[PDB]
């Protein structure tokens, strides 16, 4: 029913930056929060943000990365600042619909020397 | 009142949790309730739990403080107060190192004791270990510690101890900062011993405590500790005598015997702990020394469902059981951890799956000590 479109990985190096991108299709009532969880067995919450823009970030990448939102187009941006080879991770985009659904995208492998 | 002391262990399996999403009291529009998401079952107590109203998350959310249950499995009620209207949807998000993915479950709408529960969890890089202290009388809480709060002080959980003056709060801060840095050494020589990396993160749990009968005299005490959710050393029932796990732990057994840990111990679980648990027990009687009777009902939903449910009853300990012509059927059974509603009572329900029209040959049986006799329902 929703698939997210993920884009802007790759491999960068140490203290460098990245911005991913997420789009989320489908109709535009059909996403409330949408953000990023990165692969560690289990993945960890990185940022997320809600239709009203209200935001949460992992200890870990608080103050070095920042997620933002165009609402008029249903897609995120991750600016990941001061790259860390431990934040070498795949990334995957999820998205939580107005009745907790979840859903996740593939994910794009993050990289850093 | 603590043991005064945490004795050093000396130098020389992993459980996915139960989640449960539920009101306080049943669901009603316009009603102010609360939102309860209770997990339990869980090991390491590591854990991110979040509370969702139509697809994001609810700002104000509080948790209980740490503890966990006989077998070492956490424990943890996180709670909001909430209206339910008719189109708000809710949901409980629960990350763990046991789950690839977080999980999202959704919101479908006289014997006494003492207890300590200690918890020292080593965060490798990320600063010192996190401790968390918390004592109980029966299933009610009634002091807590937590190493990362601000005010470094042993804190009141119930309006009953409250009481308490500036010596005794003093002294419990002194006992509970004192056992935050013993354990704190135990995580380094217990990394020692196992010869395990400095990167590692790793539990330390302690529980102690004493029973009481109805005539309020002792009938039991404890004494044990964990490693990584498993058993390290406990005191045997004589309150003599040591169980050791491994070699690791026969080091720590040989030196609390030398210094003659059990024999602290023994009069502290016969003596302190028994005063203390009957003056608690005197000076909360208006919430200690009641017992609220569950409030129980049964619901339905080629096969039929059949839940039998029990509500606002303290204490915890209780007895769901199925049976199908008097026959206890411990097969095709749905039976939930025993959970908190926030108020002081607990809930819990038992399922049965029945062939349809064969519903009434089934009975569900409950034991309670605030029930005269034990009850039995039907539909």
């Amino acid at each position: 029913e929703v698939k997210l479109v993920e884009s802007g990985g790759g491999l960068v190096q140490p203290g460098g930056s990245l911005r991913l991108s997420c789009a989320a299709s489908g109709s535009i009532f059909s996403i409330n929060t949408m953000g990023w969880y990165r692969q560690t067995k289990q993945r960890d919450l990185v940022a997320d943000i809600s239709s009203g823009g209200s935001t949460k970030y992992g200890d870990s990448v608080k103050g070095r990365f920042t997620i933002s939102r165009d609402n008029t187009k249903n897609t995120v941006y991750l600016q990941m600042n001061s790259l860390k080879p431990e934040d070498t991770a795949v990334y995957y985009c999820y998205g939580l619909s107005y009745s907790n659904d979840d859903y996740w995208g593939q994910g794009t492998q993050v990289t850093v020397s | 009142r603590m043991f005064p002391n945490a004795p050093y262990l000396g130098g020389g399996i992993q459980r996915t949790p139960k989640i449960q999403v539920y009101s306080r009291h049943p669901a009603e529009n316009g009603k102010s309730n609360f939102l309860n998401c209770y997990v339990s079952g869980f090991h390491p107590s590591d854990i991110e739990v979040d509370l969702l109203k139509n697809g994001e998350r609810i700002e104000k959310v509080e948790h209980s403080d740490l503890s966990f249950s006989k077998d070492w499995s956490f424990y943890l009620l996180y709670y909001t107060e909430f209206t339910p209207t008719e189109k708000d949807e809710y949901a409980c998000r629960v990350n763990h190192v046991t789950l690839s993915q977080p999980k999202i479950v959704k919101w479908d709408r006289g014997s006494h004791s003492m207890r300590y529960f200690f918890t020292s969890v080593s965060r490798p890089g990320r600063g010192e270990p996190r401790f968390i202290a918390v004592g109980y009388v029966d299933d009610t809480q009634f002091v807590r510690f937590d190493s990362d709060a601000a005010s470094q002080r042993m804190e009141p959980r119930a309006p009953w101890i409250e009481q308490e003056g500036p010596e005794y709060w003093d002294g419990e801060t002194r006992k509970v900062k004192a056992h935050s840095q013993t354990h704190r050494v135990d995580l380094g020589t217990l990394r020692g011993c196992y010869n395990q990396s400095e990167a590692g993160s790793h539990t330390v749990q302690r529980m102690y405590g004493c029973d009481v009968g109805s005539d309020w005299r002792f009938l039991r005490g404890y004494h044990q500790y964990a490693y990584d959710g498993k058993d390290y050393i406990a005191l045997k029932e004589d309150l003599r005598s040591w169980t050791a796990a491994d070699m690791c732990a026969q080091t720590t057994k040989h030196k609390w015997e030398a210094a003659h840990v059990a024999e602290q111990l023994r009069a502290y679980l016969e003596g302190t702990c028994v005063e203390w648990l009957r003056r608690y027990l005197e000076n909360g009687k208006e919430t200690l020394q009641r017992t609220d009777a569950p409030k129980t009902h049964m619901t339905h939903h080629h096969e039929a469902t059949l839940r039998c449910w029990a509500l606002s009853f303290y204490p915890a300990e209780i007895t769901l059981t199925w049976q199908r012509d008097g026959e206890d059927q411990t097969q095709d059974t749905e039976l939930v951890e025993t959970r908190p509603a926030g108020d002081g009572t607990f809930q819990k329900w038992a399922a049965v799956v029945v062939p349809s029209g064969q519903e009434q040959r089934y009975t569900c049986h409950v034991q309670h000590e605030g029930l005269p006799k034990p009850l039995t329902l039907r539909w």
